[PDB]
Formats: structure tokens, sequence, C-alpha cells
């Protein structure tokens, strides 16, 4: 089993902490969802390879430009998270997180992950977004962003319903293994 | 860590740590507030445990079993004794606040009504200064520490064997040398997240809602200063 490192980046409420907790617990936390994520070393068997995927979060580091990059050393796969119910969090992908991730992590594969895909069919989410002359991120918009920033791929998931979560971390492992 | 504290914080939440008949006597907002307080303490206990692994298992182990200069060990584990002292005293104050809160006759049923004062004392004055100066130093020596470790692992065969041997237990799966360093650096950025969620469910007593607001601003002041004092080193 080879050790590999995963880091998740993205805006404050893109759901990156929720995604790491749902994956490391296997299910959605029934009684209490933790505020923070420390770290986790997951044993993942993808395409016949046993990998040890170390999971890290940048939540709480968004406003600290000198502290945050200390999460990057030896990263093998980056998850560039954005919220589907927040088209503004997608606008920060090409000019906020992409330059930083390419400066500290050159050549490291990036997977653009569109979180909270369940909110695409949420009446309250669409009502609030309408009052802003907006709508939830369309699948084609997320792929157009992934292509523009030269991402390894584009994936969608829902930490609430657990839909797509296992496929993201399995794809991340596949991407990290490539050299 | 000691078994007594490990058991008190074994459960996944405050609602699952107390007896169900004790939980059923409380308002939902009290249960939500207590859950985030329990998480702050549970994570502080884990943080102190991380620092004890770095000091007693890694740092002490290398001094007692390897022919390495103490300056090399200093570079691998910077400010770990000071960080251990700072957080162990913080964990002490949090654990005694929980013990005082216990119902007479029980060792698991408790409700903490005052937390803010403890967070103000910790994140203000001389204690905040010592913590700001320690975290600035640690984070500036963090990259040099990761590099020095990689060099030792890729050159010394006895150092390689030491690391394989001490990290073998299952309890140390996510607690290697490099994991411990990052777990420590990421700790200070967890407090505003935890305190904001506690503050979000503490609008009952007004002197408590204000204490948590002063502590939140004090932690953000500390973080902004720790961030400003960082200046990466290299060997
Ligand atoms: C302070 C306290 O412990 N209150 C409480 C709530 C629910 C159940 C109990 N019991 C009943 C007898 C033993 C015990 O702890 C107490």
């Amino acid at each position: 089993a080879i050790r590999k490192k995963l880091v998740i980046v993205g805006d404050g409420a893109c759901g990156k902490t929720c995604l790491l907790i749902v994956f490391s617990k296997d299910q959605f936390p029934e009684v209490y969802v933790p505020t923070v994520f420390e770290n986790y070393v997951a044993d993942i068997e993808v395409d016949g390879k046993q990998v040890e995927l170390a999971l890290w979060d940048t939540a709480g580091q968004e406003d600290y430009d000198r502290l945050r990059p200390l999460s990057y050393p030896d990263t093998d796969v980056i998850l560039m998270c954005f919220s589907i119910d927040s088209p503004d969090s997608l606008e920060n992908i090409p000019e906020k997180w992409t330059p930083e991730v390419k400066h500290f992590c050159p050549n490291v594969p990036i997977i653009l992950v569109g979180n909270k895909k369940d909110l695409r069919n949420d009446e309250h989410t669409r009502r609030e977004l309408a009052k802003m002359k907006q709508e939830p991120v369309k699948p084609e918009e997320g792929r157009d962003m992934a292509n523009r920033i030269g991402a390894f791929g584009y994936m969608e998931c829902s930490a609430k319903t657990k839909d797509g979560v296992r496929e993201v971390f399995e794809m991340a492992t596949r991407a990290a293994l490539q050299a | 860590s000691m078994e007594m504290d490990e058991k008190d914080f074994a459960a996944d939440s405050w609602s699952l740590a107390v007896d169900s008949s004790f939980l059923q006597q409380h308002k939902k907002e009290v249960m939500k507030q207590q859950d985030v307080i329990y998480e702050l303490i549970q994570t502080e206990l884990h943080h102190v445990r991380t620092l004890k692994i770095m000091t007693r298992l890694f740092r002490t182990g290398m001094l007692e079993e390897l022919h390495l200069e103490p300056g090399v060990v200093q570079g691998l584990f910077p400010c770990v004794d000071e960080l251990s002292d700072i957080h162990t005293r913080f964990l002490s104050q949090l654990l005694e606040r929980r013990r005082q809160a216990l119902c007479p006759g029980s060792t698991r049923n408790f409700v903490i009504h005052r937390l803010g004062d403890l967070l103000i004392s910790q994140f203000s004055g001389p204690s905040a200064e010592q913590m700001c100066k320690t975290y600035s130093e640690f984070c500036s020596r963090h990259s040099k520490a990761l590099k020095l470790y990689k060099e030792l692992y890729a050159r010394d065969k006895r150092f390689q064997q030491f690391i394989r041997k001490v990290t073998r237990p299952a309890v140390l799966k996510r607690h290697g040398v490099q994991e411990c360093i990052l777990l420590v650096t990421q700790r200070i950025t967890k407090y505003p997240l935890l305190i904001s969620r506690i503050l979000q469910h503490s609008h009952g007593i007004e002197e408590e809602r204000q204490d948590l607001t002063t502590a939140l601003g004090l932690v953000k002041e500390l973080l902004s200063n720790v961030d400003e004092g960082i200046y990466q080193l290299e060997k």
C-alpha cells in the first residue's frame, strides 16, 4: 500500500468539510455533524491497487495567505471544490484558487468537484438565487470551468444524500497514482 | 492521553455521551450548544495527544535510540515542549470546567453554562502573546522540519527503521511525523470555526453571548498576528 496525499481547497461554504466527514464516516452523520475535520488516512482499493489516501482540509485557512500554503507540501491530488448553489464560488475558481494551486502545486492533478448537487432541485435555493438574477450552476458550466482551468476532470456529488462521494475519492486516488 | 478522559470523550457527540434520560430533560438549543462545546474539548484532547506523540514517542525516542545531534531533533520538532505546555494547561481548564458542571452522582452528565471567560483568558494578554510568538515560530520552521525529515528518511537506514517501528501501531495510522506537524499548524484555524458555532447557539444568557463574541474577535486577532509573523526557513 502506497501513501498518497489529498488536499481539498475552495471557498468557505463550498461543503468541503461535509464531504470529507461523509467519506471518512461512510454515511451522513445521523446525530451530529462535526464543525471541523482533523485528518484521516483511508485505505482505498481502486482498480486493483491498495492505496493509503491521507485526507486534509483547508477550512479555516481561507483568510490566512501565509498559513494556508503549509497544507500543500507533498500533495498528490487536489480537489477544487465549489458549491452548485453558489455561482459566485465558481467565479473564484479561475482567479483565486487555480493560480495559488498551480504556484504551490505545479503538475499535481486537480479534480474540479461541484458539491451540493441535491440543491439543484431545491425550491428555497432557486427562490433565493432568483432574487440575485441567478440560478444553480449547470452541469455544462462546471465542465466549461474544468476545461478552462486545465483540470484533470470534473465531478459532481452530494454530501447530504451521499451520491457521488465514493466515486470522487476513488477517482482522486487514480489521479494521484499517475506519474 | 489517559483512559478517564478518553472514555469521557469517546462518544461521537454530547447528546450520545450523557445518559438518554439526562438528555431528554433539556431544550434542543441546549443540546445543540453543548454538542459544539463537547467538540471543542474533544478536539483539544486530540491536539494535546498529538503533541504528546511528538514529544514522548518521536522526539524522546530519537534522543534515546539514535545517534542524532540534538540540533537535528530540534529541527524536526520545533517548539513542541512549549506547545505541549500551552495546550495541556488549556485542556486542564476545559476539563475542570466540565467536571464542575457534572451532576452530583454522575461522571458523564453535565451542562457547561460558562465557557467564554475561559476563552478570553486563553486568547488575551500574556497567554495570547506567548501562543502568538510560539505559533509564528512553529509555522516558520514547519517547512524546514518536513524537509529535514525527508532527508533523514532517504539517507539514514537506522532512522528509517526507527520510524517504521514506532508508527506500526494502528492508533498511529494518521499520526506520522509529517501528519503531526500539519495537524499542529492547522489547529489554530479550527478555533474561530468552533467558537462561531458555539456563539450561534448561546444567545440565551447575554453576558455569555458577549464573552464568546470577545473571544471570537480575540482568536481572529491572534490568527492575523500569527499569519503576519510567518517567514519560512530552509536548511
Ligand atoms: C445530575 C443528574 O445526573 N441528573 C440525572 C438525569 C437523568 C438520570 C439521572 N439518574 C437517575 C439515577 C442515576 C442517575 O444518574 C440523573
